[PDB]
């Protein structure tokens, strides 16, 4: 709502991401696989090479992640806040219906002969 | 034309190893190449398998279908009910149209 | 709209079709490109002065400030074409074709 | 025989100016 | 084998390596912090 | 040049840019777009030859043009709404000459022609820039001046931009010149959609310069300009075959890599709409993109091509090339499509 | 352990692992446990859930 | 279903991490351990599927397909060790994870709930099979072949995620288990015409449908070994699969918009039986087989009858196993005397006895001998057809005698006669060959003492 | 710093470690005419970085542990097949002398980052600037097609551009009969083999066209066979030269850290050494060229990036 805020202060009633978000575990499993083509690219031994720069990869996916998913998370609750909120500003064009049941509704058979 | 390298002859895997399986070229590794396939192949999937598929519970309830059939049968030809009726719906649960 | 409008719209397609019809001298080209400036600062200058837009009467003075760093960019360029072909000719710059 | 890898003739395929 | 030429990795570069490992461990730390705030604000927002 | 200078004219171009994109008025708006191309032309002749002097003078004329038409639309709808703020155009002329203005920036159909050239005649890190940076201000323009744009001309530009694109890559073999004409063809799609959806543009122009700007580090960190000289990167580094074959699966759209990504969520937005016609004309259209694709894949990894002898040289030595953010950027290509509801983020 | 067959446990833990997933799923789908109208109950004296 | 996806995905560290001299011992025992696993999904109901989440499900019909995929990934591993014995090792570890990849698109192609999640997986087996024909093929026309598969795949793929597109606005969901209780009819238009060709033309190019079958005996003629025992067992079975689901919200439109596709396929299996009469090649031989059988599939799905359903769930995995066997067999003859024309060896009975057994019982399960699960499938196939009409016994009728005609032309030509003279180089069938074998036919002739468990869920 | 653009704004700039005596002398003369003696002592007395002739082994002395390579990490091209065969079948006459214009090019780029980077001038023998004279000297003969003439003007056309031609040409002229009776003196069964009329077409190669070429812009000195059997003497000439033509007048720091830049990546500078002309004296077949790059990555500390390879005892991989 608030312009050009990555986050506005509304977002913060809302739950943040858990630390063990399967989403932010696939972040930080992307952030290894690029761990691992830096290795190649350069011809150092794939796995054992700069476990330094790798821990990096992970972390740094892992935190812009975490950031990425809470702003994904807080515009899908805005949307939803929107839509309800015009619906109840506008009964008349979201009207109830009458549900009626099978017993009542006709409906065409077509056999499979 | 260009510098390219000769195609290779074929390797019989037997010249080597008399008692090959045909896995692999290494003798010890091959014969293990071999006791994974049939023990986990034949010992197990196949024999367990086949022993697991033939035991199973009522696969799709066919045999309770047939007991309650059998229950049904019973009593509506004792209180001389219909086997079965034509209509699969209670025919006063329906408001036809008109 | 006022007649004199007629003229300075006139004035900027001429220029706009001279620039798009080419011949061969490149910099005939580069004098249709700043004969579109004129027209659009003369265009821009009427509609601000008639309408006593106050702060807007700087905006055509940053219009030819622009239009001197378009033209002394479009001379540095000729002068390299020149260089190389020894006319500014734009039939020389088909390389790119392949 | 062995598994066919491109030789001069099929490169030149896309060594010209177009395809 | 023995490189005739020193590798320009052939050691650790020590500096380097502090600063990988001191901002691996800096980001951890703030992002922990963090989402303990934001689950505090949360519950705070929300009368938990 | 001078490495100093060098710095400060990349910051211009990005100083012009950034000026389009967060300016409110008209003016200062088309300041930005001329401080750009001012800042652009030396990365452009920076090597000094006749077919970057061919180039950058091909780049000059189209892009002074454009300012033209650009400036001609800010001033009439200046004399029919009285305001400079940008925005919707209050006028239908100045809406088509704007429309046509942001195209021959963009190098949409037919204004393409410049784009083929213009990408062969410049190195391959200037091509990097006029790919992928310069679309920004452009798109960014026409994300806000939508509403008013008529929806016939932007999707006839979209339409022509993605046949022409296909087709025009189909007779490549220099591989700028696949480039530019795969630039064009993704093109169309992000205007395709912007009448419907201006989150779906944005999504589909982020994810081709991830995908553009991974396909121009590979071809920098091996050198290579044509379709042969890419044919020996399996004799010198194997991984990279790889590389370049799933990120070009990925510009070809196919699931479950992320360039399949826009392709389907753009085809969301126009079926939402009642649009099923131009989609489906869209999609197949886009096999074009997937068939030259495919051939450099052939040609790079899918089989060996005929080496030479003095390639034995170049394997004694490493890659010195800097590769800035590839390890990143060519998994960003590739496995993001379990990420999808993250679009939201650009809502 | 050895140096040998350590590389035989990742798959038997990739199914131990899928299969205690498996049933954290159905952990969130609880939303009608004992509440069908087919199977709806009471509960056993010691019985605190009629499936888990 | 993460019970089978994850190990499916720790075989890839499982190679990667292996002894170089293991890779192959180490990856066959541990998918085999997976294919044990896979029998647990037979815990099926008479009225509910088995729905494991909001994102896997897995009924009958897909239930035996899951375990035909699981299967078949140690029958090719055995396969291919052969032929990539003198490969580079970091591309034999390639090899082997384009094949679980495989694996794992397909196992989640197969249970997938929503459709939509269904097309993303069903169209990412293009890569890893176009992978694999055209980096480990043999000839020059693997590069053909794939750009066939490709092309064909896509051209109707495309306009299958417009048609769902346009199916989830309307009604809201693509689930499965939604679509099943929120199924509208369709009413005759031409809008309504072609959101049924869209919703069917993928699959029928996948089957592949008579006419648009031209990619299936390149890709085969060009894949290697494991690559033609995949596209035959599992590939083509995602059409089937696919129309199996979809014709649910396709009716009562399917009574009319069938015709043209039952002309096709009725027609068409004649006509790809008899080209098998006279074919040079032994694995287009096949391939042209498989067009045949998938023929019967295609108008039993599109007759929508209780018995035609059950008889094409049960044609699926019959042919899976016996293609499969077919082309492991005609591969073995490849890779000794390095040619695939059926003429060029002959009276090989003679120089290889229990090679020729092999050869009898894949071609009597090919032909439908009683009482095998191939003559169970087509048989109700039959049944079904000709309540639907008549005169289709005469079609089918012809087929079956043809079918047979060229099953023993390849038995007879191949294995009886008199030795090629010139050829000297027929080894001994190895231990890994005859395993193979058998593990094809030994399940395939074991589900006939208990058909009901691929009989799908109509049974 | 490694050196780049930001090594360069801190004061990396050529012209602070360029002196009097930063000098680049190419010995060039016959074979047999006493060139590497006179280059070797040039270097001691001017205190420069004497580079021995560029051989087929240049690169693996550069690489690795400094040991030739096996001659299939060479493509097998011989000298020695060259003297006793040079219309083999194989081409193995051109595709040798490709392989010495390409280690030429990396032994000059190598020479040039030593001057550049240090302000040490170097001796060399023979260039990339001479090279030619035995192309021309093959095709006279026949033992070349024309083809290879043309493919060896494209890949030098495109390279030698980019460099600037040494400060100091130095010649020994030793006519063609006094170096057939040195070779006969020295003893090289195969180098014996050498035809009279080869040898004068190597002399009328650099009379008529090097030393023409060199004049403009270099300066050259040529000395007789005995004259050059004193080096003091050679250097006294050296140490008075004028140095007032050529393109080095030119340069500032601005174009010697372009030049820098390029000579220290040695890829970029080999780049078009093996452009995709294929002709069958160079082009080597998808199946040969895997079989040979995967024995050359088998080889003692070349699997990996140097310093990266524990089999030769690099220590901290996992934190490298
Ligand atoms: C005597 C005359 C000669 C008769 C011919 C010999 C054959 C009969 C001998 C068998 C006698 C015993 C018997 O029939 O009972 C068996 C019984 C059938 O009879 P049953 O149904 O009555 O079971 C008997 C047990 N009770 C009484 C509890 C029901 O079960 C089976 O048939 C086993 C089925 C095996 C099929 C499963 C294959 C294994 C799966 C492995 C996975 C890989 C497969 C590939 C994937 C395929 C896709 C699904
Ligand atoms: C829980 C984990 C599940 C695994 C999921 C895998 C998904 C794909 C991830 C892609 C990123 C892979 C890492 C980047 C490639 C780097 C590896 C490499 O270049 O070669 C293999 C290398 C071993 O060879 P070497 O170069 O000598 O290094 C020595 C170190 N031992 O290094 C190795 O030892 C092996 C490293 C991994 C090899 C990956 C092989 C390519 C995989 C891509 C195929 C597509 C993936 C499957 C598609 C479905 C995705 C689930
Ligand atoms: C959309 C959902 C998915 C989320 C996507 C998230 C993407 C954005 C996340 C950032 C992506 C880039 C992360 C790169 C991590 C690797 C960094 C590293 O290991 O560097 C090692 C070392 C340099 O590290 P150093 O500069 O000393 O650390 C201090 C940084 N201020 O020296 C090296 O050898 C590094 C060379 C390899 C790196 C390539 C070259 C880039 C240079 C980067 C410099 C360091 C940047 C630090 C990154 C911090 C990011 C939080
Ligand atoms: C995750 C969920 C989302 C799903 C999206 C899909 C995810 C996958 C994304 C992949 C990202 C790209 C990274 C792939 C890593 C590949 C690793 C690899 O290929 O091994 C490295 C090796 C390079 O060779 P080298 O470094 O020198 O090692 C010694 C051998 N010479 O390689 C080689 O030597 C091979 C050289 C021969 C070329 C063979 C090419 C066929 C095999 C290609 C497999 C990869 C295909 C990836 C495409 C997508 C697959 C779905
Ligand atoms: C998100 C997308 C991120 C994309 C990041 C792009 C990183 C590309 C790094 C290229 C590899 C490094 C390199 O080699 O530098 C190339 C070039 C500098 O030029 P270079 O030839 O190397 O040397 C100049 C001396 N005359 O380097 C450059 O000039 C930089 C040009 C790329 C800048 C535009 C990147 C695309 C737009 C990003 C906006 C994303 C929103
Ligand atoms: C081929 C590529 C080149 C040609 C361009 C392709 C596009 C032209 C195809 C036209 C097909 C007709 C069509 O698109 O139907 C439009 C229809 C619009 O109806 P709508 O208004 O949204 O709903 C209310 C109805 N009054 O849409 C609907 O009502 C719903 C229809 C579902 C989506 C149908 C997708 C179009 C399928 C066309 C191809 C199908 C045949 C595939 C052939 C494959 C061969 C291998
Ligand atoms: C519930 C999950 C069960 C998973 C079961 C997986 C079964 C896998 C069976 C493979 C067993 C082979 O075990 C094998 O043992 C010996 C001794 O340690 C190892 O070492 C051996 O290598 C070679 C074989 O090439 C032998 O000649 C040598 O005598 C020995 O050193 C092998 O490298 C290892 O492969
Ligand atoms: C590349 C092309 C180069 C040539 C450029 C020439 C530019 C000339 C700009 C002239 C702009 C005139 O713009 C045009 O004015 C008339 C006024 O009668 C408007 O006329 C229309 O709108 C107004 C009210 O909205 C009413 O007159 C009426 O509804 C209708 O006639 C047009 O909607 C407008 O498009
Ligand atoms: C492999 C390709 C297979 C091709 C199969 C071809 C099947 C052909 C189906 C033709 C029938 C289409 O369905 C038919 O469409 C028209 C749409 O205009 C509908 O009719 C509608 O349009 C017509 C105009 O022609 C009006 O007269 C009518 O009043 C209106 O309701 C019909 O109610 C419907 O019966
Ligand atoms: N074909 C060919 N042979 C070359 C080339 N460069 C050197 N050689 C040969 O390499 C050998 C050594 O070269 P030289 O230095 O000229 O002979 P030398 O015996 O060492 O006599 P010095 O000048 O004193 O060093 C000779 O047999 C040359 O013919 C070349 O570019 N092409
Ligand atoms: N179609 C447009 N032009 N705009 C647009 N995205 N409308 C859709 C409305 C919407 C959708 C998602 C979210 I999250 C939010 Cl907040 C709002
Ligand atoms: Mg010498």
């Amino acid at each position: 709502r608030a312009t050009f805020q990555f986050l506005p202060d509304e977002a913060r009633s809302l739950p943040p991401p858990k630390l063990t978000d399967p989403r932010l575990a696939f972040v930080g499993f992307l952030g290894y696989c690029s761990g691992l083509i830096d290795n190649a690219i350069r011809r150092r031994p794939v796995l054992l090479a700069g476990l330094h720069r790798q821990l990096l990869y992970i972390t740094s996916f892992v935190f812009v992640g975490y950031y990425l998913l809470k702003r994904q998370d807080y515009m899908y609750a805005v949307r939803d806040h929107d839509m309800f909120s015009y619906i109840k500003s506008h009964p008349e064009d979201f009207p109830e219906k009458d549900k009626k049941t099978y017993g009542e509704v006709f409906e065409e058979f077509h056999p499979v002969r | 034309r260009w510098q390219e390298d000769p195609e290779p002859e074929d390797e019989n895997l037997y010249e080597k190893n008399p008692d090959s399986h045909g896995y692999d070229k290494d003798p010890a590794v091959d014969i293990w190449n071999m006791r994974v396939v049939f023990f986990f192949g034949f010992s197990i999937v196949l024999v367990l398998g086949s022993t697991f598929v033939a035991y199973l519970p009522d696969y799709r309830m066919q045999e309770w279908a047939r007991r309650e059939a059998e229950r049904l049968v019973k009593y509506r030809e004792a209180h001389g009910l219909p086997i079965m009726e034509s209509n699969c719906f209670d025919p006063s649960k329906i408001q036809l149209p008109e | 709209m006022s007649m004199v409008y007629m003229n300075i719209m006139m004035a900027f397609t001429v220029s706009l079709v001279g620039l798009l019809m080419y011949r061969s001298h490149l910099m005939s080209s580069l004098l249709c490109l700043e004969g579109m400036m004129l027209s659009l600062f003369v265009m821009a200058a009427l509609t601000i002065l008639n309408s006593h837009f106050t702060l807007a009467s700087m905006m055509p003075i940053i219009l030819l400030v622009f239009a001197a760093c378009e033209a002394a960019l479009g001379l540095s360029l000729l002068v390299m074409v020149s260089n190389t072909y020894g006319t500014d000719y734009v039939q020389n710059l088909n390389l790119l074709q392949c | 025989a062995r598994q066919w890898q491109p030789d001069v003739e099929w490169a030149e395929q896309y060594g010209g100016a177009v395809m | 084998k023995f490189y005739i030429q020193e590798p320009p990795h052939g050691s650790p570069n020590w500096l380097k390596v502090g600063l990988t490992l001191g901002t691996s461990v800096f980001l951890w730390i703030y992002l922990i912090k963090q989402h303990n705030e934001d689950v505090l604000e949360y519950k705070r927002r929300n009368g938990l | 040049m001078n490495p100093i200078i060098f710095i400060i004219i990349l910051l211009t171009i990005m100083l012009g840019t950034i000026i389009v994109m967060i300016s409110s008025h008209w003016l200062l708006v088309w300041i930005g777009f001329e401080m750009n191309m001012l800042a652009i032309i030396p990365i452009m002749m920076k090597n000094h030859n006749p077919r970057a002097t061919e180039a950058s003078t091909k780049y000059f004329l189209t892009q002074s043009t454009a300012s033209m038409l650009l400036m001609m639309a800010v001033i009439i709808n200046l004399m029919f709404s009285g305001q400079w703020t940008v925005m919707k155009l209050f006028n239908p002329m100045a809406s088509m000459l704007m429309t046509m203005a942001l195209a021959m920036k963009l190098g949409m159909a037919p204004f393409h022609f410049w784009v083929p050239e213009v990408t062969q005649g410049i190195p391959l890190s200037s091509g990097l820039i006029l790919l992928t940076w310069q679309k920004l201000a452009p798109m960014s323009v026409l994300y806000q001046i939508f509403p008013s744009i008529n929806l016939n001309l932007i999707l006839t530009l979209s339409v022509l931009s993605i046949l022409i694109g296909g087709w025009g890559g189909l007779n490549q073999t220099q591989l700028r010149k696949i480039m530019a004409y795969s630039s064009i063809a993704h093109m169309g799609w992000m205007t395709a959609v912007l009448p419907y959806n201006p989150t779906m543009t944005l999504l589909n122009l982020i994810i081709y310069i991830i995908m553009t700007s991974t396909m121009f580090t590979m071809f920098m960190a091996n050198s290579t300009t044509t379709t042969l000289s890419l044919s020996h990167t399996w004799n010198k580094t194997p991984i990279m075959t790889v590389l370049i074959l799933a990120t070009l699966l990925s510009m070809g759209g196919l699931p479950p890599l992320s360039g399949f990504m826009p392709k389907w969520m753009i085809i969301q937005e126009m079926t939402k709409n009642n649009s099923i016609i131009l989609p489906t004309f869209m999609a197949i259209t886009a096999l074009l993109n997937l068939y030259f694709y495919m051939r450099l894949t052939y040609s790079t990894t899918l089989t060996m091509f005929p080496s030479t002898n003095n390639m034995k040289m170049k394997w004694q030595f490493p890659l010195m090339k800097k590769m800035t953010f590839l390890p990143t950027m060519v998994v960003l290509s590739t496995m993001m499509l379990p990420l999808t509801p993250m679009l939201s983020v650009l809502e | 352990v050895v140096r040998d067959h350590w590389v035989h446990v990742l798959v038997p833990m990739g199914f131990v692992f899928g299969y205690y997933l498996d049933r954290k799923n159905d952990e969130k789908l609880t939303a009608f446990r004992n509440k069908s109208l087919l199977y709806k109950r009471e509960l056993k004296p010691n019985e605190e859930v009629t499936w888990k | 279903m993460l019970k089978y996806i994850i190990p499916t995905i720790m075989l890839m560290p499982l190679t990667w991490l292996s002894k170089n001299n293991m890779i192959w011992v180490n990856s066959t025992a541990h998918s085999l351990l997976i294919s044990f696993t896979s029998l647990l999904l037979m815990n099926q109901f008479g009225d509910n599927s088995l729905n494991f989440s909001l994102l896997f499900f897995s009924d009958s019909l897909s239930t035996p397909l899951l375990i035909l995929t699981m299967w078949l990934l140690p029958l090719m591993l055995m396969a291919s060790q052969h032929h990539l014995s003198k490969e580079n090792l970091t591309r034999k570890k390639l090899f082997i994870t384009m094949l679980i990849s495989l694996q794992l698109f397909l196992i989640m192609t197969f249970t997938a709930m929503e459709l939509i999640l269904f097309y993303i997986l069903f169209e990412a087996t293009l890569v890893p099979t176009l992978i694999i024909i055209t980096r480990w093929g043999n000839q020059t026309e693997r590069l053909n072949a794939g750009l066939y598969f490709l092309f064909y795949t896509l051209a109707g793929s495309l306009p299958l995620l417009v048609a769902l597109i346009y199916i989830q606005n309307t009604v809201g969901s693509l689930n499965f288990l939604m679509l099943q209780y929120w199924v509208q009819p369709v009413h005759n238009s031409w809008s309504n015409v072609f959101m049924w060709l869209a919703c069917m033309m993928a699959f029928m190019v996948k089957m592949p449908l008579y006419g648009l079958h031209l990619w299936l005996p390149k890709a085969h003629v060009e894949a290697p070994i494991a690559g033609s025992m995949v596209l035959a067992a599992v590939l083509l079975k995602l059409g089937g699969y696919g129309m199996l689901r979809i014709t649910l919200i396709l009716n009562p439109m399917t009574d009319f918009m069938a015709y043209p596709f039952i002309m096709l396929s009725l027609w068409g299996m004649i006509m790809t039986s008899s080209i098998c009469l006279r074919q040079t090649d032994l694995k287009s031989l096949i391939a042209y087989s498989s067009v045949s059988h998938m023929a019967l599939v295609i108008v039993a799905i599109l007759i929508q009858t209780p018995w035609s359903y059950m008889g094409a769930t049960a044609l699926m995995i019959a042919h899976g196993l016996t293609s499969s066997m077919l082309f492991c067999l005609a591969n073995s003859n490849y890779e000794r005397i390095h040619s695939r024309t059926m003429i060029l060896a002959r009276g090989l009975q003679t120089l290889l006895p229990l090679m020729a057994t092999w050869w009898l019982l894949a071609s009597l399960t090919n032909l439908a001998l009683p009482p095998t699960i191939n003559l169970i499938g087509e048989l109700f196939v039959v049944m079904s057809t000709f309540s639907w009409s008549n005169i289709t016994i005469i079609l089918m009728g012809v087929n079956m005698v043809i079918t047979a005609l060229y099953s023993l032309y390849m038995l007879i030509m191949t294995q009886r006669g008199k030795y090629t003279y010139h050829i000297n180089n027929i080894s001994p069938s190895f231990t890994r060959e005859n395993a193979l074998m058998s593990l094809h036919i030994l399940p395939l002739l074991l589900l006939t003492l208990n058909p009901k468990i691929i009989l799908g869920p109509l049974y | 710093l490694q050196y780049g653009p930001l090594a360069y704004i801190l004061g990396e700039k050529a012209t602070k470690k360029m002196t009097e005596k930063s000098k680049l002398i190419t010995v060039d003369g016959n074979i047999c005419s006493g060139k590497s003696k006179l280059a070797k002592e040039i270097a001691e007395k001017l205190g420069l970085k004497h580079f021995p002739e560029a051989g087929i082994h240049y690169v693996d002395s550069t690489t690795g542990d400094g040991k030739p390579l096996p001659v299939q990490f060479s493509g097998n091209c011989s000298l020695e097949k060259f003297y006793d065969d040079p219309k083999s079948n194989d081409g193995n006459s051109y595709r040798l002398q490709a392989w010495l214009y390409a280690s030429r090019l990396l032994q000059y780029a190598d020479a040039l980052e030593h001057l550049l980077s240090t302000g040490q001038g170097v001796v060399l023998e023979r260039s990339i600037y001479s090279d030619f004279v035995f192309l021309e000297a093959m095709y006279r003969q026949g033992f070349i097609r024309k083809q290879c003439v043309d493919h060896y003007n494209q890949v030098k056309k495109v390279t030698i551009c980019e460099y600037l031609p040494p400060h100091v040409v130095v010649y020994v002229d030793v006519p063609v009969p006094e170096v057939q009776s040195r070779i006969q003196k020295k003893g090289n069964p195969h180098e014996m083999k050498i035809t009279s009329a080869y040898l004068q077409d190597i002399e009328n190669a650099y009379k008529g066209t090097f030393l023409p070429e060199m004049s403009e812009k270099c300066e050259v000195l040529q000395y007789s066979a005995w004259e050059a059997q004193d080096a003091e003497k050679v250097v006294e000439d050296i140490e008075y030269l004028k140095y007032d033509k050529g393109p080095w007048l030119d340069q500032n720091d601005r174009k010697l850290h372009k030049l820098r830049m390029l000579v220290q990546d040695k890829l970029e500078v080999l780049n078009y050494t093996s452009i995709p002309v294929f002709l069958p004296e160079v082009t080597v077949g998808a199946h040969q060229s895997d079989q040979v790059f995967q024995e050359f990555t088998e080889l003692p500390g070349r699997k990996y990036r140097a310093g990266y390879n524990e089999d030769v005892g690099d220590k901290w991989i996992w934190l490298k």
